[PDB]
């Protein structure tokens, strides 16, 4: 079992994010904040996803159905086929 | 020519919920709109869908798996379940 | 000593809070119906002239366009109020455009 | 006694009607004979919904008509359904009464 | 005509919004961004027109290109 | 304050990814559980849903710096979080 | 199947000098996918509303028209027109 | 003989016109569609390949990486606006500060 992994996303990853999107200083709230956007979008995605594995009757999550999942939501991936 | 429209159903629904209460023609308009909208949505993601697997045929299978694709939350369930409800009660008769 | 004691004017805002209200409890088109038609047919003419434009096509276009309007000053309006400021200015539409993906 | 579809699976929405517009709508060569009644049943519960909730709108608004007013009152007022019907605009129907808090005077 | 839209209606248009201060500037502003949009859904239109070999835009052209830059429009006939 | 800039100019000429990979996936994996058990999952999954999370936090931080450049400040707070996703339409 | 081919007959018609990742051939296929099922999408979606059954050069063009944005898709729509022509007169 | 020679072209006719049949868009498919469509995908092929080959050679390189296909994309307006919503796996973002 998994419990309490989301903290795994340290805290100079979520800077480094910032310092490519070109933000110059931090606030010490913003990582929490981050955390929970990126745990709402991975779960609206892999729900997709996994609701697409089920349909084909397999037990094993494929690339494609990741893409196909994320330009359905009009986030379109080039790169892992399509 | 005529044209078809879901009108009649629409009010036979109102009258089912809503014994005391019509409805007026532009409201009639949006219904019919809505319900066509939600028909091509659903249709459209089903075709996908099946043309995912290498599969030729719409079956219930297709429909409520877009279904679960589209309607958000406790409304899919909801709809899955009657529309279980319904496949049954048509396979139950003949 | 005939005079009339004058009942003085409303604070700014007061008004505004009432007229607010009054909008937003009713539906009716708020841009006058001729001078949108004669704009449509005026960008239209710049295509192909002799093009007949529908009544409901016309109508269907205000409505969209009232409704992106009304979306965009929402928006504007959330921009002025995180700034600590009441008034929209240009710079917030600007960005409200920006942020939606309108503007490049 | 030809009984139609929609008695047979206890709808009022049209099988016939739904069946047809799938086999003429291009999507697939062939058709599966349960989907246009899933589709229907689906289709006959949202309709269901939201005539309900736009009558109850209507019922606090003291009218027995209902109006595209009631309609967008009750999709904007139901988080789901305003999740599934984000990006339409429905005429004539208005918006939602809201003013912000540190917008009044104090 | 872009005049034609007057001040007291875009006036209006942001009392919908919530809005209760105006500046002065903004006017010139939402008449570009509304010649903007009507410009684009005005050219859609007019090619579904075109294509469809009539001389008359209906409806119909209109809530088509409305729905295909994701913005449908419900109660005309969709 | 050199040093924002210094990194701000490594980073954004950079390509790799900068979400370290297995807390990555063990945070899909633990997300996914709970709707499926016993989910496999393929490597290239993986390396999309971080590219695509990747993007889309680049996205986000960006459109919160224009919203604090907005507001006369130069850190972003949380405000500029909410204030990003309710105007881009995510609830 | 892939376009790989024919993206490398283009790129050497093009830059006879410059290589290419693989990656950038992924990148290339998945472009070349996305635009298609774009167009065919959008000319189906024409021949639907017209009540046609036929998809033919026109509904390609206009589709053409309503997808690529500006110059771009005038060249391009000259470009389909050529072929066309140089289609015809083979 | 090939129907690619006949219309001067190096993308397969052949292929469109299979996926045309194969795809369930339309019961019946014109000659002329699938000769425009792959004079259309090979000028728009043509052209970002080209940017992309103008950007590597900016950037001293000699085979073309993801990320001179995000520079060459993002730096074009007509190309950005049709790719909007497009992110480009292991293309960074455009330098801007």
């Amino acid at each position: 079992v998994l419990r309490d992994n989301i903290q795994g996303i340290t805290k100079p990853a979520i800077r480094r994010l910032a310092r490519r999107g070109g933000v110059k200083r931090i606030s010490g709230l913003i990582y929490e904040e981050t955390r929970g956007v990126l745990k709402v979008f991975l779960e609206n995605v892999i729900r997709d996803a996994v609701t697409y594995t089920e349909h084909a009757k397999r037990k094993t999550v494929t690339a494609m159905d990741v893409v196909y999942a994320l330009k359905r939501q009009g986030r379109t991936l080039y790169g892992f086929g399509g | 020519s005529r044209k078809e429209s879901y009108s009649i159903y629409v009010y036979k629904v109102l009258k089912q919920v809503h014994p005391d209460t019509g409805i007026s023609s532009k409201a009639m308009g949006i219904m019919n709109s809505f319900v066509n909208d939600i028909f091509e949505r659903i249709a459209g993601e089903a075709s996908r869908l099946a043309h995912y697997n290498k599969r030729s045929t719409i079956t219930s299978r297709e429909i409520q798996t877009a279904v679960r694709l589209l309607l958000p939350g406790e409304l899919a369930k909801h709809a899955v379940s009657e529309g279980t409800k319904a496949v049954t009660c048509y396979t139950s008769a003949k | 000593t005939g005079g009339v004691m004058k009942p003085h004017r409303y604070r700014p805002g007061t008004v505004a809070l009432r007229e607010i209200r009054r909008y937003q409890k009713s539906t009716e088109l708020l841009i006058r119906k001729l001078p949108f038609q004669r704009l449509v047919r005026e960008i239209a003419q710049d295509f192909k002239t002799d093009l007949r434009f529908q009544s409901a096509a016309i109508g269907a276009l205000q409505e969209a366009s009232e409704a992106y309007l009304v979306g965009l000053f929402e928006d504007t309006n959330l921009c002025a109020i995180h700034a600590k400021r009441v008034t929209i200015m240009p710079k917030d539409i600007q960005l409200a455009r920006r942020i939606r993906g309108e503007r490049a | 006694k030809a009984k139609t579809r929609s008695s047979r699976a206890g709808l009022q929405f049209p099988v016939g009607r739904v069946h047809r517009l799938l086999r003429k709508g291009n999507y697939s060569e062939r058709v599966g004979a349960g989907a246009p009644v899933y589709l229907a049943a689906v289709l006959e519960y949202l309709t269901a919904e939201i005539l309900e909730l736009a009558g109850n709108a209507a019922r606090d608004n003291k009218k027995t008509r209902i109006i595209p007013r009631h309609l967008q009152l009750a999709i904007r007022n139901d988080e789901e359904l305003n999740k599934l019907l984000g990006r339409v605009t429905i005429a004539q129907g208005g918006v939602l009464p809201n003013i912000q808090a540190v917008l009044l005077p104090k």
